[PDB]
């Protein structure tokens, strides 16, 4: 399972359809083309919300690591949540797909991409005064059996969705160059 | 007239309610002759049937017992919890008489 | 422009469509009413 | 032709408005023969039914019964919150005569 | 046969085509004797309904009628973008002769 | 039998495949006298029709008719993508007869 | 009556338990004439087939038939794993005769 502080509650959340990245306003809503790119999400930090911005939801490993991300961003608040996700193939792994090139390493982000529709979020923790109510709240519309069987995608089908800019040598290196978008390389 | 499922199981011989309160385990669906039915079971052991449509059913119990099957199809699929269930205790399984859903 | 990145952007939008309809598929199944087609017709 | 539920329940003798705003709490379904109906309740405590089809009905509410029955079982699934009920309050607990969702 | 739902349309006399380009706000449904409807209404303030079954129906149409209702049913729930509607304009609210979705 | 769309569809005269590999664009339905029937169409610009019930309908195909028009209405919702399609070539829009999802 | 899969299938004649534990790779329906019918594979090979309703079969089995083809429709677009299949193995592809999920 997967975590991300973020200060939107649980009925926000269940009205947008699941956690959304900046600016996409229903999770399946079209027309409203918006910009998906994984290495401009990456260096993308913001402030009042943890990294949401370019089609990508950065998500953290742990309940601790996520709860430090709230710390220092929904620093402010005086309720937010850590939402308990689980995984699926939507989800890509920032440092094993960007490699060399990862923005911001040491921090190992786990990025959704699109958002986080609500059936794959399992629950959520309240957070008041920066402390953790230790009882989890079960989302009642998560998909079980679904996502049982539900893992990360492999860092391999990310490699190509991995925006790296025109030129970045990575498309002239190990491994973007064995999957590099037309143009790319 | 019966405002719950209790009181309906009374109204009827051979029945027993049992409170289940958990999903469906599996869910079992013949089309072979003379067993055109549904088998359903829980984590608990317990295994329930919806009778063949025979002679023992009035013309109106017929349009009825295809929606129950209807019923306990998509229950499964959706993982719902079935509260308590109303069945003959006359047959092996158990034959289905009402169902209940909570929550 | 439409080189590089013009197909990260579509690749991107793919990917994400493809499993929009694995959800739909899920959540959208769950209003689906069996007819019985005998009593239609 | 009626259009709004207020509208349609009021050219009807015995009949009122529940304003529910919210999900079904407990569906109950029953095959039983003579009590082949669906019941269900809302937080609130309120209970009402969906009538075995007998002589009350004329034929053109055969279909429009089943229906019915299938829309309660969905909306129970789902979870999806209901507006209003059109009652004919001359039954106990109150047959539903009409069903309306919002937003 | 017709390639399009404006195209259909215009085969028929009292008929308008209009661009919704919306989900449903509203759904209606009632077993109410000689009133077995459906009844949806759009943000736009627009009420449409889908006919009660009578004289002014072909055979051919009862099966249709029902489809129709089924449709209107799930594609609210899902809260799906209805894009045009065939109505025929000489009946209050407007009556549902065809629907068409756009993805 | 046939274990494959093009086996079964290599059976008819008039027939042929269409690989479409792609979701429905827009979906069409209408219960309108004489024209109740439903239309589909392809970002491909192809489009395709389940025709009215006819005289060159055997019986065994009316069930038939019936739950192709459910299918496609489910799989539009979904946004399910169409593998295959038989269809008679001799109509306007073509006519659709068999279907095949992957994955 | 039985309480399972197993024990059911072996009340027959040409049957045969298939020990699946997978989802439909593919789902092909047809509506063409003499071959009403749904055809189902999965990712190890085996192709199967609900079949055409014929003078092999029992009138209770006409409304069976139906059922397991929605059953068939329904498990496919969720993916859900089937658990076993009973079938009659005397026929190309062999013929679904009941089917069983767990989970
Ligand atoms: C207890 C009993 O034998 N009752 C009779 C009815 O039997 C029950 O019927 C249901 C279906 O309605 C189910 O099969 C039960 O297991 C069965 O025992 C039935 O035969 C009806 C016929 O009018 O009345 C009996 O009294
Ligand atoms: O048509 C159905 C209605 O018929 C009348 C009766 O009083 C109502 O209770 C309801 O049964
Ligand atoms: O076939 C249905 C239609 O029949 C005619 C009438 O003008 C329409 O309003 C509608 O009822
Ligand atoms: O069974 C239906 C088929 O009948 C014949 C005709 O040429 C086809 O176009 C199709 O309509």
């Amino acid at each position: 399972r997967l975590y991300r502080a973020d200060s939107r509650p649980p009925d926000e959340i269940k009205r947008s359809g699941g956690l959304m990245p900046r600016g996409h306003n229903e999770y399946f809503d079209r027309g409203t083309q918006m910009n998906i790119n994984l290495y401009d999400h990456a260096r993308g930090t913001q402030t009042g919300f943890v990294r949401y911005d370019d089609g990508y939801v950065s998500t953290s490993l742990s309940l601790r690591s996520a709860h430090l991300a709230g710390q220092s961003i929904l620093s402010g608040y005086s309720t937010y949540y850590i939402y308990v996700i689980a995984t699926a193939p939507n989800m890509f792994n920032v440092n094993d797909v960007l490699g060399v090139y990862s923005p911001h390493p040491y921090e190992q982000e786990v990025s959704a991409l699109g958002g986080i529709p609500y059936s794959q979020i399992y629950g959520w923790y309240r957070v008041n005064f920066g402390v953790i109510d230790e009882r989890l709240h079960r989302n009642r519309e998560y998909r079980d059996r679904y996502y049982r069987n539900l893992n990360i995608a492999p860092a391999e089908d990310g490699y190509r969705l991995a925006g790296f800019p025109p030129d970045h040598q990575a498309w002239r290196e190990e491994p973007w160059i064995h999957h590099a978008p037309q143009g790319c390389g | 007239a019966p405002q719950t499922i209790t009181e309906l199981c009374s109204e009827y011989r051979n029945t027993q309610i049992y409170t289940i309160n958990d999903k469906i385990l599996s869910y079992t669906e013949s089309m072979a002759g003379k067993r055109e039915m549904v088998i359903i079971t829980f984590k608990s052991g317990e295994t329930f049937q919806v009778e063949v449509p025979g002679s023992q059913h009035i013309d109106s119990q017929k349009k009825a017992i295809e929606r129950m099957k209807d019923t306990l199809r998509i229950t499964y699929l959706t993982e719902t919890k079935i509260d308590k269930l109303c069945v003959w205790n006359n047959k092996t399984p158990n034959s289905i008489a009402a169902i209940s859903m909570k929550n | 422009g439409d080189t590089c990145n013009e197909e990260t952007q579509n690749l991107s939008t793919i990917y994400l469509r493809e499993y929009q309809s694995k959800v739909k598929r899920q959540i959208f199944s769950d209003y689906q009413s069996e007819v019985d087609i005998y009593n239609r017709i």
